[PDB]
Parts: structure tokens; sequence; C-alpha cells
């Protein structure tokens, strides 16, 4: 294809191999605890194998910037300045009964990619600074702070 | 037969002048104003005003030689003079098609434009930085002149105009962001042969290059091939256009990724490093990079300034601080960047109008007060030198040395929006009104009293650094309406670290902020933040609104009908403010009230050429989405603040132009609404 | 029997107005809240987002959007079903009164309000729409003609956020944002129908929500951003029947069930009161709410 | 002159009124008969020394007002007269003193060299609080 | 290496016992107080503001800052203390505490003032005027502020607070006729004024006066 240079698709979209087609984009159901239905959770825009879950909420400046509604979690809790994966929230283990996981934020987030739980049905967990210094700890590479 | 007082004598000059407006013969009978003009230019008439509509609404007329010989000869009897202000207008006003008694009066400015170019010739400094074609030719003779009157000063002031246009912003990342968006659109839309020219006219400008050492070097030295992979694209679109999509599918690419990991080294320069021409001038003499007010002052040098400036500190970068004027005289600047000084140069005129009609008024003169004329000059038509904001601290960082001093964030209202509000998306008006008066009642901005009140420092010089402010939310309170430009935003919201004073700054559009901006139509005089305009002073705008009811009334009616005619020349404000002044109220809800003044489509088609100029429609309907937007500053200065609106005509006087402010920072929630800019600050 | 609904909270809990438990248990999101009402059938129900209509068949307890009719800025002022249920025929934030065949994906038939429809409703004729315009104007939209005009202001520029008309054509009863609840009265007709001036009343002092005249049209269950669930019977008695406060209430209308003798406190203070209208006390308080319940449905 | 030295006389004040109070019969004050009047207003201040509130009331500072003939017309344009006239909070007073003590005329200018020996036993002390007084000190 | 200088400290009891010994006597407090200012100099042990005031020249403008140095530094030290914080029967020296180690004299702050009666503190008393703009601390704040000519928002909070706090009745026909305005109307609030003991009333005889006319006072 071109579906790699677009608008934000050289600035914010460029890790994701979009000339590459459907495994070199492995995609991603994140869904919130403000998720207050299980239906529409964030369905953009998949894994570069290579990109972690450091690709995946910077796409919540990119669903907030191809789907006009899932609110803008600002801007500083998203990420700080359009590169990788959200210093107040993870993506944590999912299960097979929809049980909200909190504990073991270990698998999917920055450490390893969000190609390291196989499944095209995760939930989340909440920060209180316990969970933001045993993750930008393990990321001082995966949170790009230019 | 006159032989008195000759002022309201010519108001008279002025009923014959505006009701005339070939027919007794009037090509005469025009002589009523043009001698009794020559009566008023003593100095009480300063108004240049109505002096243009004489040379603006003659040089539209032009006409036989009583054009010269007993008008502009009758000018040539007094003297330029007064003409130290409008010469940014006079290099607007550059073609007009009759040269013949016009070159005449442009030869007429190269000797009004040969003395006091000595003060300007900044506006011919800009005039040749710019097209004006073939009245630049007349610009560029007119250099003539000024390389006979002493061309050590012209030179010098050109030198720097030049050395700063070559050095303006950056250049890499100037050409590497004027790629960034160019061919995007070119690579997935497609514009083909549109910005096939977009990098082209960038190429220029890196045929001078490993240029200027250790910065227009070290970027092409390792960036030798920085070029190899554009004449690829060049050749062979000629011939292949899906075999080379292959190279906007990648050059695109390369330098982007380098120009992020390039935007954090963007702030210490040299000057060393792309400008050591402007390091080595050390002084100019003919520099009054911000004097320029009067002389008693002759003249400021520049005895510079750090090789190494400190920049902005935004997206645009035009390096603000201060750059050393002789008169032992830091000159204060923030150079302005890719823009535009007819707009700040009509901020100056306006802030001339207006302190001249604060001078002019009752009470109101002995507690007088003025806005401050910012300083700035054009250095291209897309660029400028702005005037170190003189002390201050702007509603964003005044907002913060409370909530640092107090430790509570500015989310607590937006995150207090995350707890009363998902947020604010689709929360209709009694919903937005609802978590408005939630994340409100909790909420208070005691604040500007506390931040007043650590100085102060006479436990009085809190009164009277507000008795100071007061009168000075008033004033350009007031002024921000009747105008536009309320800008909400808190870097406009301005304090003073200085006396507390009115600071607008950054000025957006010349129009008001409800038919804007979209992010809500906000209809407000202006904010209410209101424990930070409520807590500096007593009852919330009651001593002060008794002052807007000072200003208001005074600037109602103080000459308004005339004032109004020559600010309408911003009805038809020649390139700039033409340029800049239609796509004012912004043009997001604008173009669309009346597609099809005129006519537009099906006269561009069966023509076998008359789009180019078709004029008309499209350049006299932009002209006429003009006046059907400027008839409509004059009608919207007759019915709301003579001042057009609502339901409630007439005049609406003093207190209904009272309400129509009290209505609009308590009516309604319209106060709620805007977002990013409006930061719903109790 | 079903009810309902959310607030800022967004918890479609559909509860039952003759029993005291939860009938239907589904959180609420990517959206408010502008409408959680059962469709004329009351089987395909609107849960309302940018326009989204997404009818979860209150008889299959939680479900899959089944039959979107998405698309049109902003948020469905009001998903009235032009009863043929053939046609919905909203009326957005967005303005345009299309006007869904609400049994195929598509809009048939436009009319333009320049000044983001406040109200909308059928007269149950099929030959009427009586689309209201933030202006006031009752732009009397019928079903077949594209007719502005017959268009009439109660109150100029004061947004008529209510319009309520009964089942037969003997009314209106118009309310603006202000709380001013002009009194109308329709020549039941087709097409054209004048409006005639019972009584500008107060609504209440503060500000009006939504003012339903009964199923019955006997009352004018008028309630308000300050908390009251007030009913106003028909005639004479648009003079008070009843002032119903509360904490935050800021109940965001009415509904009357299957006697006139059931008032529901639709409040952002987490509840979704049945109380007991002509007896004004709580009868059925609903905990299912995280915070607060707004816009609403009680088809018993 | 006579304004400077009206102390050292009064007479060389009251006589300078008498050669305006009689020009005052033909010429008229408002030139600067607004600023010899205003050097007047100095010296009205200080109304304390021009001994007229101290030495003897000496009848003069009322031969002053009405000799600008200020009767019918008193006001506006003083305006056109504002336009004639044109924490570590313990180091910062470790200084306060040293800011102060720069006193010329000092009794003992051992109490500007006793206080300062009592900051050079000191600070000296932090030899960044020497090359900010103790370059000026 | 220099600095060998704590070097700031030392709280003072006994020395608050010497201050609570001479406050009986001593009401013109500027001369036993200043000698004790050279005992509330001596900060510490040593140094420059303590052996410091051992100057003999000793003004009364280096006291005013070392006046807090041996009190922010004893100072919150009841002991003695705050024990003898008021006293005490120029009173200038308070305003640099002060904004930024409070202290109470708010409600008395009329005493916060009466000793110099001049009405220096009109921001100790516009705090007191917001805390409750009172119905009597609101025109008391129209008295204060004549003084100040801020009337012009003194004619604020009385127009404000005659339309916003109630509807008054003796301060607002007196700052209503300053003043055009209530001329004749302020004279109609002498045809309900004769019934208020017309007489004193000077709204309803000034504007016969505030305005020749002088036939009504004939």
């Amino acid at each position: 294809k071109k579906k790699r240079t677009n608008t934000n698709s050289v600035d914010v979209l460029e890790y994701f191999s979009f000339v590459c087609g459907d495994k070199v984009p492995n995609y991603e159901s994140m869904g919130l605890e403000i998720y207050i239905q299980a239906s529409k959770k964030y369905k953009r825009n998949s894994f570069t194998t290579k990109v972690r879950k450091s690709s995946t909420i910077f796409e919540v400046i990119g669903f907030a910037l191809f789907l006009y509604s899932t609110e803008k979690k600002p801007d500083n809790f998203e990420e700080d300045g359009l590169t990788v994966e959200d210093i107040s929230n993870p993506n944590n283990f999912s299960l097979k009964i929809v049980d909200e996981d909190g504990e073991p934020f270990e698998d999917n987030f920055g450490k390893l990619d969000r190609k390291s739980t196989i499944q095209s049905i995760s939930d989340s967990e909440v920060v209180l600074c316990k969970v933001d210094d045993a993750e930008k700890s393990q990321n001082e590479i995966e949170t790009p702070l230019p | 037969f006159d032989n008195t007082w000759y002022k309201a004598w010519h108001n008279w000059a002025l009923a014959n002048f505006e009701v005339i407006s070939s027919n007794l013969i009037h090509r005469h009978v025009i002589p009523a104003i043009k001698g009794f003009f020559h009566s008023i230019s003593l100095s009480e008439s300063s108004s240049l005003q109505d002096a243009l509509r004489l040379l603006t609404l003659w040089f539209t007329f032009g006409g036989i030689p009583e054009a010269t010989q007993a008008m502009h000869e009758g000018f040539n009897l007094i003297q330029i003079g007064t003409w130290l202000e409008v010469l940014p207008q006079l290099i607007s006003r550059i073609h007009q098609p009759n040269q013949i008694v016009s070159r005449s009066l442009l030869s007429l400015l190269s000797d009004l434009g040969k003395a006091h170019p000595q003060a300007l010739v900044y506006p011919l400094m800009v005039a040749i930085k710019s097209e004006s074609l073939s009245r630049q030719k007349a610009a560029l003779s007119i250099i003539e002149k000024m390389r006979i009157h002493s061309p050590v000063l012209v030179d010098q002031a050109e030198l720097v105009s030049h050395e700063l246009i070559r050095m303006a912003v950056l250049w890499h990342e100037q050409w590497y962001e004027g790629l960034d968006d160019a061919s995007r659109q070119f690579f997935g839309e497609h514009n083909t042969e549109k910005m096939f020219a977009a990098l082209e006219p960038l190429y220029e400008m890196l045929k001078r290059g490993p240029e200027t050492l250790r910065e227009i070097s070290f970027q092409n030295s390792f960036g030798r091939d920085l070029n190899d992979a554009y004449e690829w694209l060049m050749n062979y679109k000629k011939s292949k256009d899906v075999s080379n999509l292959n190279q906007a599918w990648d050059i695109y690419y390369n330098v982007f990724r380098k120009i992020g990991k390039q935007l954090p080294q963007l702030q210490t320069l040299e000057l060393q490093h792309v400008s050591p021409k402007l390091l080595s001038a050390h002084d100019l003499e003919l520099a009054v990079p911000g004097t320029r007010a009067s002389g008693g002052k002759p003249i400021v040098k520049i005895s510079k300034f750090e090789p190494v400036f400190s920049v902005i500190s935004s997206k645009q970068r035009p390096r603000k601080f201060c750059i050393k004027g002789s008169d032992g005289k830091d000159y204060k600047y923030v150079l302005k960047g890719h823009e535009d000084i007819r707009q700040d140069s009509l901020v100056m005129q306006l802030f001339g109008l207006v302190n001249t009609l604060l001078q002019n008024d009752a009470e109101c003169f002995r507690r007088h007060l003025d806005i401050q004329q910012y300083p700035a000059i054009p250095l291209s038509p897309k660029s400028g030198l702005l005037g170190w904001v003189p002390n201050s601290d702007t509603f964003h960082v005044l907002i913060r040395e409370h909530r640092e001093a107090k430790k509570i964030p500015l989310n607590i209202e937006h995150w207090v929006m995350l707890q009363m509000a998902p947020d604010y998306d689709n929360l209709t008006l009694l919903q937005k009104v609802e978590v408005f008066t939630y994340a409100l009642n909790n909420t208070e901005g005691q604040d500007l009293y506390k931040v007043l009140w650590l100085k102060s420092r006479s436990s009085e010089t809190w009164l009277e650094r507000r008795t100071t402010y007061t009168r000075s939310l008033a004033v350009m309170s007031m002024t921000g309406y009747i105008l536009g430009l309320g800008d909400r935003h808190p870097s406009n919201l301005m304090l003073d670290r200085i006396t507390g004073k009115v600071i607008h700054i950054d000025f957006g559009d010349c129009f008001e902020a409800a038919i804007l901006r979209e992010k809500f139509p906000e209809k407000v005089p202006f904010r209410l933040t209101r424990m930070l305009t409520y807590a500096m002073e007593v009852s919330g705008i009651e001593g002060s609104f008794r002052i807007t009811c000072e200003n208001v009334m005074k600037v109602l009616r103080d000459n308004k009908g005339s004032l109004m005619a020559i600010l309408e020349a911003f009805a038809f404000d020649p390139l700039i403010n033409w340029g800049f002044d239609l796509p004012t109220k912004k043009i997001e809800e604008e173009t669309g009230i009346q597609l099809p003044v005129m006519n537009a489509n099906e006269l561009l088609s069966n023509g076998a050429i008359t789009e180019e100029e078709v004029q008309r429609v499209e350049n006299e309907h932009k002209n006429a989405i003009r006046n059907a937007r400027a008839m409509l500053v004059l009608k919207r200065i007759t019915d709301k603040l003579t001042g057009n609106d609502i339901r409630r005509f007439n005049d609406l006087d003093v207190p209904e132009q009272v309400d129509k402010l009290i209505q609009q920072a308590t009516s309604v929630e319209n106060l709620c609404q805007h977002y990013i800019g409006w930061c719903p600050f109790w | 029997v079903i009810l309902v609904s959310a607030g800022y909270d967004h918890t479609i809990r559909f509860w039952e107005a003759l029993t005291g438990v939860c009938s239907r248990t589904i959180q609420h999101s990517d959206s408010q809240v502008n409408r959680l009402e059962i469709t004329n059938d009351k089987k395909l129900l609107a849960t309302a987002g940018h326009q989204n209509v997404r009818l979860y068949d209150i008889r299959t307890t939680n479900p899959n959007p089944v039959a979107s009719f998405e698309g049109h800025r902003g948020n469905v002022t009001s998903v009235s079903f032009q009863q043929d249920n053939r046609w919905m025929v909203t009326s957005s934030e967005d303005g345009t009164i299309k006007v869904w065949d609400v049994r195929s994906p598509s809009i048939p038939r436009n009319y333009k309000h320049n000044a983001p429809v406040n109200e909308v409703v059928i007269h149950p004729n099929q030959g009427e729409l009586i689309s209201c315009d933030r202006d006031g104007n009752i732009r009397i939209w019928d079903l077949g003609e594209n007719q502005c005009t017959h268009q009439l202001t109660p109150e100029d520029d004061t947004s008529l956020q209510s319009l309520s008309m009964a089942s037969d054509g003997s009314m209106l009863a118009a309310a603006n944002t202000k709380g001013n609840c002009y009194v109308w009265e329709m020549p039941n007709h087709t097409d054209a129908s004048h409006l005639k001036p019972v009584t500008k009343f107060r609504a209440h002092s503060t500000y009006i929500t939504r003012i339903l005249l009964s199923s019955d049209v006997k009352h004018l269950a008028t309630c308000s951003a300050d908390h009251t669930a007030r009913v106003w019977s028909i005639d004479d008695d648009f003079k008070l029947e009843t002032t119903l406060d509360g904490h935050q209430r800021w109940v965001w209308d009415c509904a009357f069930s299957a006697d006139s003798a059931y008032l529901v406190t639709a409040s952002s203070d987490h509840y979704v009161r049945l109380w007991d209208l002509s007896t004004r006390e709580i009868v059925r308080q609903y905990g299912g709410h995280h915070k607060g319940a707004v816009c609403v449905a009680l088809n018993d | 002159e006579l304004s400077v030295v009206g102390g050292k006389e009064m007479t060389r004040y009251l006589k300078e009124l008498m050669p305006l109070i009689i020009n005052t019969f033909q010429d008229q004050s408002n030139s600067f008969k607004r600023d010899a009047a205003l050097t007047t207003l100095g010296q009205l201040a200080a109304s304390s020394g021009y001994v007229v509130g101290p030495l003897l009331d000496y009848p003069e500072l009322l031969g002053i007002l009405i000799n600008i003939l200020k009767t019918e017309n008193n006001p506006h344009i003083r305006r056109g007269t504002v336009r004639l006239i044109g924490e570590y909070y313990p180091t910062v007073v470790i200084h306060n003193l040293m800011k102060i003590l720069n006193d010329p005329s000092l009794s003992i200018h051992h109490t500007a060299a006793i206080q300062a020996i009592m900051h050079i036993f000191q600070n000296l002390g932090l030899r960044c609080v020497s090359f900010l007084d103790q370059i000026i000190p | 290496n220099y600095e060998d200088e704590m070097q700031v400290t030392k709280l003072p009891v006994n020395q608050n016992i010497l201050k609570n010994a001479w406050y009986c006597s001593q009401q013109k407090t500027k001369e036993d107080w200043q000698e004790w200012i050279r005992r509330l100099s001596i900060q510490l042990l040593k140094e420059s503001p303590s052996a410091c005031l051992r100057s003999c020249s000793s003004l009364v403008s280096v006291y005013y800052p070392l006046a807090r140095e041996l009190f922010n530094a004893s100072f919150s030290s009841c002991w003695v203390e705050l024990q003898t914080s008021y006293q005490e029967d120029l009173v200038e020296f308070m305003e640099h505490d002060d904004k930024p180690l409070p202290i109470p004299i708010h409600t008395l702050g009329k005493y916060a003032q009466k000793c110099h009666a001049f009405a220096k503190a009109l921001h100790y008393k516009e705090v007191e005027f917001l805390e409750e703009p009172k119905n009597s601390t609101i025109e008391a704040l129209i008295s204060i502020n004549n003084q100040l000519h801020q009337t012009d928002s003194a004619i604020g909070i009385l127009k404000h607070a005659q339309q916003h706090n109630e509807l008054q009745l003796k301060e607002t026909w007196y700052e209503k006729l300053q003043r055009w305005e209530d001329a004749l109307a302020a004279y109609n609030e002498k045809e309900a004024a004769g019934e208020d003991s017309v007489e004193v009333m000077m709204g309803k005889l000034r504007s016969l006066y505030a305005l020749g006319e002088w036939e009504e006072l004939s």
C-alpha cells in the first residue's frame, strides 16, 4: 500500500507500519474505569511485534483527533509529547471471566509489548501513587520524554 | 465668508465634502474643504482621521491639476509633519491607475517619506522585501532619494531589513518546516502538480548550502545528502508517477523521527553559527529599534545584545529580550515571526486614536489613564520585530503563582469536571449551567486579593496598584468590546508587575468573539474570573463599572460620527489588514449569512479566459464580503454600544450600552459555553 | 413495566412501576443521556449518542444496536415514532427536523431550524408535527407539506426547551427555558390548525425542563432546575396542583402510568422516585445509580 | 535665588513676594512668576521650613495664592501642572545592615570597621553575601 | 575555607521577663523598649544582628528589621511572651510580620488603627468589610473610604448594598446628593422625611441650598 504517510499517520503514527497489511498489526481492544458500556470501550490502530502497549493511548493525538464522541483522560496523567505509553493508566491481565485484575500491571504496559497476551478480550487498572514506580522507571525507554 | 471659531467652522469644510460623495462643476467644488483644510493644517487639526478622507476617498478621484497646484501644493504651501503617522497605510496605498498625479505624489513622498526617512525609511525597509513588481519599482527608485539622503543611515538599517531577514527566525528549523505539511497533501490526497512547488522555491537557500560555520554548515556537512533523494521526485515525474509512487514515500520521511530529535535545541543560538555577520554589527545609528517616540532619545543605536539569543517559547519561535540600545538602554523586545506589523501598527495607530480622542475626556482626564501602542516593525510583509512583556506576567502564569504559593492545581474545575461532570463534549446549555455553577458555589478565587496583597509593599499600594488597575479593568474592558480581538485566553489576559494596569497582549483578530470562535459562540463584553475581578475591588465591578459608566458614556457619542469614516479606511484596509482581515470575526461563523451579494458561478467555465481577473466575483463580492461585514462596525456604531445588534433598538444610551454589559461578563449559560483558552475560573 | 434512567453517572437501569427491584441492569457511556423512552410498539428503545439511536429488541434483558439510524453535529434536542411506527422523526441539536421509516436506514424528507429545533411530537391524525424552533417559534411542520408557515412566537428569543400536545388535539401547553409555562388551543385538525390563546404562567418561578400534559390529559407534570417535581389538572388547575421539592435534583421531565396517580423524579442526586402524584409521597425511592438521573421512560 | 535663601533672612522671602505682590497690580502669575510658584509649593510642604508653622504665623505662606489672582478661576488643569512637576529573610538583613551601615557620616568610621569585622569575623563567610557587597562596602 | 558561621534562632526567657518587667511603665513605650530592643537585638550566643547593636550609631530605622530576628525565630514560644503580645499601652513596626506570621486585633481593629483614630489600615478593615459585609460595617465603609475620596466605590457599595443588600435609609439620601442624585427626590425624601423629626435630615435641606433656591431656605 501507500492505509504510513498521511496527516498524523511522520509526527505521531509513524512506528505502526500501515503499508504492512494484517503479521509484521496484531489489533487492540483499551477499556476505561470510566467504561461507565462494555460495547464501545479503544479500537485504533493495532501493534507493530515491535512497538509496545506504548501504542495505544498517545491513539487516544493521532480516538480523539478519526470518530468526532470516548472522551479526550487529559492531556498530566494519554502521554506528554505523542510517542508512547500512559509515566496514570496501564493495561492489565485479560483472564477469561472479565475479572478486572488490578495487581498482576506487568504483562501489557511498557515493559513488554501488547503482543504479550495473544488476544484481537483486556481491561485496565487505576493509579494511586503501588503502580507508577515499578512499571516510568521500568519505562525510561518507553515514555520518550522531540 | 469666515474671518473665528476655524475648527468648528471647519466642522462645516467637512454638511458640501460628506454630502457630495462631476455632477456644479464638482471636479472645484471639493473647494470648501480642500482650501479650508489648509484655514484648519493648525494643530487643533492633528486629526489625520479626516485630513485621510480628502487624500484617500482624492486617490480613489485623481483628476485635474487643482489636484496638486491648489490642493496638494496647498499642503506643500504647510508640510510631511503629521505624515510620520499613516506612512504604513502610505506604503499600502503603493498603485494609485492615475500615477501621472499620484509616482508624482509617491517623487513627492520620495521627498516626504527624504525628510523624516532619517527617523522613517522603515516603511521602505519593508515596502523592498515584498513585491508591489511595477509599484515596488517606484519604491526602489525612491531608494535613490535615500541613497542621496545619507545612503551611511539607510545602508545601516538595510546591513541589518537584511542581516534581520537573513537572521527573522530557524532556516535549517524553518526550508524543514515549510517541507513538513507541503508535499503531504500533494502525498495522500492528491493536490499532484499543486504542492509540486512547495519544496521547490526551499531549494534555493540550500543552493548556498556546508553556508555559515557550525549550523547554515553542520546541517548540510552531514546533510550533503539532505538534497540527493529530491531529484528522484523531479525526474521522473516529467516521465512513471506508480513506480517513482515510492519517493515522496521516503525523502518525505528521513528528516522528521531528525526535526524533533533538531525542535530540544532551538532556544540558545549563535550567530557565530548562522548570522558571524549579526555578530560582528557592533555599532548602528540608525537602529532606533523601539524608540522612533519623539526626539528629546536622538535616534538610538545598537551597541547588541547576546552572538548567543533566547527564543520564544511557542510554536511560531521568534527570538524574545534586551538588544542594547547606545542611549546604555537595553532595547525591551520579543522579533516577531512569520506574520503582521499592518494589523500591530493598527493595533499602535489605533491606540493612537483614542488616548489623544482617553486626553480629550472629562475626569476620567484628572484621573487620567491610557492603554499602552505596542512596540512593533514588519520585517517581512511574513515576519516582524516586536516589543518585552514591559512588567508582567499574564491570566497563564497569573493563575500559577497563586496555585504556586497556595499549592492547589489548575486541574482541580477541570479535574471539583473530571469529578462533577464525563466532561462538559455534549453536556446542552441546563447542563457544561450544571457541572459550571458544581466545579463553583465550592470554588473561590480570592487569590486577586491574597497575590494585592503581597504588594501592597503601604499595606495602600494594594489600593494604589488597583485604585491604578480598578481604573485601568474599566478602560481596555470597554475597549476590548466595541472593537473586538475579546480574546479570553489566560496568554491574552496579562496583568502589571510594575503602578497594575490593563494588559491586552497577543492580538487575535479585529472583530468580536461570539461570531468567532468552533469552540462555542462565546456572547460576552469580555471575563469575570469573578473573585479575581471582584476581591480586587469591593463590590464586583460597581465602583468599577462606576468607572465603565464614566468610559462607555464618554466613548459612545465623544465625535463618534467621525472618528468613524476613516476608521472605515478599515472598511478597505490595500494587502495586509486584505489579506488577514477577511478570511475578522473568524471565517469558521461567516462565509454564508449573502454565496449567491452577487453571482460567483455560471457567466469561469464559458468565457475562454474571464476567471484570472473576474473581480465584481470574488478580488469588489472580497471587498463586498467586506462592505457586508465592515457596512455591518458601523452597523455593529447605531442601535446597541452608537454599537448595533438582540431585539431593543433606538440607541440604548447610558443605562440600556451600560446593561447591553452587566446582560452579556452576567448573561447568561453563555458566560460558560468557550474552552484550552477559557481555562472556568471562579 | 419499565424505568430507567441515568444522569452524569452514565447506571440504563430499568426498574418496574408495579413492584420494587430491577427489571434490567445496564452502566452507560460514549455520550450522555439525552435519551434510556420505549418505542409509540413499546418493545427497540433508544442509549442517546452523537444523534445515536442504538435501539436496545426492554423484553430481552441486556443487549446486542439492532435497528443506526445515526446521521446528524451535537445531540437527538429530542429519538418523536410520523404512529404509521412505517415513520422516528428526530429533532436533534443539529437544527434539521429529519423525518426518520424507522424500518429502513435513511432520511426521506428535510426542513430547516436556523435557531438548535427545541421541540418533537406527532398529531395523532400521520396527516402532523406541532416542529418548534432557540427563538421559540411553534412552526406548524405538517408531515406531507414542507411547511415554514404556521409559525407563531409565544415568547421571543428565550428558548422553548418544551412542547405538553395532547392525545386529542384540544390543547397545547408551551413553556420556555425561563420557566414561563403560552397555553394555546387547537380548531384537532390536519395541516393548518389555529394556535389560539388559555393562559403565559409562571412555571415555576425558576427554569422549566418539560411541562408532559398527561397519558390522561386530565394534568401538567412542570419539572425544574430548582428540584421541584410539580404537577399542575387541565381545567383551571393550570393553577397549582403540586410543588414536589428535593435535594441537586435539577427533576428532568415526567411519567404517568396506565390512571394519572403516579407522578417520576428523574434526578444529579442518585434517585430514578416513582412517587404517588395525587396521593405527593415517595412510594417507589432508585438505588441503582453512582450519581444522577435525567430523562427517562414510563409504556406500562 | 530668594526662594532658596528666603531661611537665612524670612525677609528675603517676604519683600520677593511685594517685586511678584505688586507686579500683581498690572502683570500675569501662572512663565516660571508656574515653577517659581512650585519649586513656592516646595517650600510650602515644607511650610515647616519656609517658618510659617515653626519660627514666628508669619503672615506669609498666606502673602502666596491669590499673590498666582486663584479666585473665581482655580480648577481644572492640575493635570497640566502632574505634567509640570515630569525566606533566609535573615540574610536580606544580614547585608540591610552593612545597605544602612554604608553611611559616609558615621560616629565611629571604625560602629561602618567595628560592625564590619563583627561580617569579615563572619558573611565575608560565604564568599559569594564578598562579591555582592564588598565590591560596592 | 571561610564560613564557620550556625548565623541565625535562640529563644528570650529569661531576658519577653526583664521586655513582661519595665510593661506597666513607658506609655510612649518608642525609651526602655528600644533599651530592650537592643537586648531583641541579641539574637544568639554570636552574629554580625546579635554582637551587632552594641553600636554607638544605634538607629531606630537597624532596630526595626532586627526586632523580628530575636522575635520570626523565638516566634510562635508563648514563653512569657505572646503572654505579652499586646500589652501595650510612633505603632508602625508591626506591618512586616504580616501578610507572610499573622497575628490577632481584627474586629479589635478600629485598635489596629485608635492609637494613631487615621482610618492607615484601610485593608485590615477592608479584610473586615468583605469578611461579612454587615448591614453596620458597609456604612462604616461608606465613611472611612469619604476620607480616602474611594467614594467613586463607596457610592459603589452604597448604590449597591440602596439594589442589593436589603434597601437602606440614612447613608443613601445624604451619598446620592453629593452629587445630581434621588437633586428633587432627596427633597421628596423630605415629603417622606417630615415624619422621620424634618429640621436635621442634610439630604432634605441641601438641594435647597447642593443647589440659589435662597427663597424654600428663606
